[PDB]
C-alpha cells in the first residue's frame, strides 16, 4: 500500500 | 536547558536508553540537548538524532493522515479543529529540526557524509511541511525541500560511492518527493531506477543498510510501475 | 481549561477521533476534560476514559520495565536518573486518574455497573503505583489497591451476573494483584479458577467481551499452573 | 510470556 522512505 | 545542565555524554547515553524504551519524544529531546552543546555529532550520534525525530514526526504524520482522511469524507468543526491541532504540533517539530539543522549542524559539517546527511534531513522536514501545506507558502516550502535535496544530491554524486547508504536513502526520498509532492512521477521513476542500477554495479565494494535501501527502491518501483 | 472552553460533546467527539488516530495522550486529555464538566459518564464515555488512560499508562509501564531491567543488570547514574523520570511521569498519570475517580466519578456513581467500573479503575491505578513503589508508602499503596478491588468485588457479587464483562475483568486484574503485587499466587489462582467456572455456567444468558476476558483468565491459569 | 490484565 504505502511507498517507502527512510 | 531544559537539557543545558546535563553532560553531553549523559544526553547521548539517555538517548540510547530512550530508544530501547521506545520513548522517542524523550529520545529527540535528549539528542536536541546534545546538539546544543555546540560540538559536531559523530556518525552514531547523527544516526540517533535522525531516528529520534523521524519517529516523533512519523507518529504525527500517521495521525494527521487518519484525521485528514476522516475530514475529507465528512465533506461540525471538530474534525478540522483536531486535525489543525495535530498539524500545528507536527509543524512545530519540523521547525525544531530545521532550526537545529540551520543553527548548528549544516554550517559546521565539513566532510561529505555529514553534509549530505544533514541536507537530506533538511529536505525531509521541508517535505513533511509540504505534505500538510495548502497556503501561499506551499510553493516556497516545496522549493526549500527540492533545493536541500539537490545540494545533497550534487555532493553525494561528487563525493560518495553509489552504494553509500546515505546516497541511496537520499535518492529514495528525493524520488518520493518527485512522485507525490512535485507531481513528477517520471522523474521519481528515473531517479529510483538509475540509483538502483548504479548501486547493483558497485556491490563489489562492500551492506545490510545498503541492500535494505535498495529493496525500498525496488518496492517503490514495483508500486509505481 | 485547558479543556474548560470546549463543549462536552466536542470533547467526546475528539476523544473518539484521537482513538482512531492512536493519539492516546490527546484522548485522555479530552476525556479528562469531559469528566470535568461535572456530569456523569455514560457506558460508552467511561469505556473511552478507561481506554485512554489505560493506553497512556501502558506505554509508560512498558518503558519503565525496560529501564528497570537495564538498571538491575547494570547493578554511572544515568540509567537510574532516566528510570526515575519515567517513573515520576507514570506516577503523575496515576495520580491524575485517581484524582478524577475521587473527585467526580465514584461519589456520583449510583448504579452497580458504574460503581464497580470506577472502583476497578481505582484498584488498577493503585496497582500501577504499587508496581514501582519501594518506599514507606508501598504498603499503604498495596492496601488502597486491595481495598478498592474488594469493594468492587462485593458490589459486583451482589449486583451483577458472573458473566458481566466488568465482573470478569475485575476478577482477572484482582487475581493479577494477588499474584504479583500481594505475593499470593494461591489466592490469584483460586480467584481466576472460580471466576472462570461460574462464568461458564452462566453463558446460557448472553458475549464477545466476556469470552475475550474468560480467555484472558484461561491464559493466566495456564501461565501460573 | 506476560500475564494478562484488561
Ligand atoms: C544513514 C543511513 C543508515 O546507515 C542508517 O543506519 C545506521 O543506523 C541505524 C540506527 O542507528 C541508531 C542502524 O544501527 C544499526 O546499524 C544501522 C546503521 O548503520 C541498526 C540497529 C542495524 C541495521 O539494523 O540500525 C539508518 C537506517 C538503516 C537501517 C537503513 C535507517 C535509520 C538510519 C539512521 C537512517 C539513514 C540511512 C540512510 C540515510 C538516513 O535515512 C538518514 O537521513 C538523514
Ligand atoms: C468494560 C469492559 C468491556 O465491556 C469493554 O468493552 C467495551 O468497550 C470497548 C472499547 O470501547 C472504547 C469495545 O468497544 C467495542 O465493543 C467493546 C466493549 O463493549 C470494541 C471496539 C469491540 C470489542 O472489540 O471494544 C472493554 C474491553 C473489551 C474489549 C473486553 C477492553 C477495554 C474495555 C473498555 C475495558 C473494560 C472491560 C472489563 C472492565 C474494563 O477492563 C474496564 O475497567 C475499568
Ligand atoms: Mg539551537
Ligand atoms: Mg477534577
Amino acid at each position: 500500500k504505502r511507498r517507502k522512505s527512510v | 536547558g531544559a537539557m543545558g545542565s546535563m553532560e553531553r555524554a549523559s544526553l547521548i547515553q539517555k538517548a540510547k536508553l530512550a530508544e530501547q524504551a521506545e520513548r522517542y519524544e524523550d529520545m529527540a529531546a535528549f539528542m536536541k540537548g546534545a546538539v546544543e552543546k555546540g560540538e559536531e555529532l559523530s556518525v552514531e550520534e547523527r544516526n540517533l538524532l535522525s531516528v529520534a525525530y523521524k519517529n516523533v514526526v512519523g507518529g504525527q504524520r500517521a495521525a494527521w493522515r487518519v484525521l485528514s482522511s476522516i475530514e475529507q469524507k465528512s465533506n461540525g468543526p471538530e474534525v478540522r479543529e483536531y486535525r489543525e491541532k495535530v498539524e500545528t504540533e507536527l509543524q512545530g517539530v519540523c521547525d525544531t529540526v530545521l532550526g537545529l539543522l540551520d543553527s548548528h549542524l549544516i554550517k559546521e559539517a565539513g566532510d561529505a557524509e555529514s553534509r549530505v546527511f544533514y541536507l537530506k534531513m533538511k529536505g525531509d522536514y521541508y517535505r513533511y511541511l509540504a505534505e500538510v501545506a495548502t497556503g501561499d507558502d506551499k510553493k516556497r516550502i516545496i522549493d526549500s525541500a527540492r533545493s536541500a535535496y539537490q545540494e545533497a544530491m550534487d555532493i553525494s554524486k561528487k563525493e560518495m560511492p553509489p552504494t553509500h547508504p546515505i546516497r541511496l536513502g537520499l535518492a529514495l526520498n528525493f524520488s518520493v518527493f518527485h512522485y507525490e509532492i512535485a507531481n513528477s512521477p517520471e522523474e521519481a521513476i528515473s531517479l529510483a531506477k538509475t540509483t538502483f542500477d548504479e548501486a547493483m554495479a558497485d556491490l563489489h565494494t562492500l551492506y545490510k543498510d545498503s541492500t535494505l535501501i535498495m529493496q525500498l527502491l525496488r518496492d517503490n518501483l514495483t508500486l509505481w510501475t
